[PDB]
């Protein structure tokens, strides 16, 4: 097993890197309509019926 | 290969797995058309010019 070591630090007084989102590849979400059901979220609650 | 990871420490050793594959194989077959007289006049070779 072999170990290697290394020291890094960023000698820009600033910030000196950028991460800009430049495509979509796919979306996961299905952007439909489901909404959340308040049944299964507070199963305790009821009315006085 | 496989990618050096420090922060896990799960290290592992290279996957060599192995699949097989066929070989296919062709066979063209054309034909050629030689005379027999030029054949004759190829076989014994003149002297005369």
């Amino acid at each position: 097993e072999v170990h290697h070591e290394m020291a890094s630090i960023d000698t820009g007084l600033s910030y000196s890197s950028t991460m800009t989102p430049a495509r979509v590849a796919a979306i996961t979400t299905d952007m439909g309509i489901h909404t959340q059901d308040f049944f299964s979220v507070f199963p305790a609650e009821a009315f006085g019926n | 290969p496989t990618i050096a990871h420090g922060d896990g420490r799960r290290p592992s050793k290279q996957r060599t797995f192995i699949v097989v594959k066929n070989c296919h194989k062709h066979h063209i077959s054309t034909e050629m058309e030689l005379s027999m007289l030029d054949l004759e006049i190829l076989h014994s070779i003149p002297e005369t010019p």
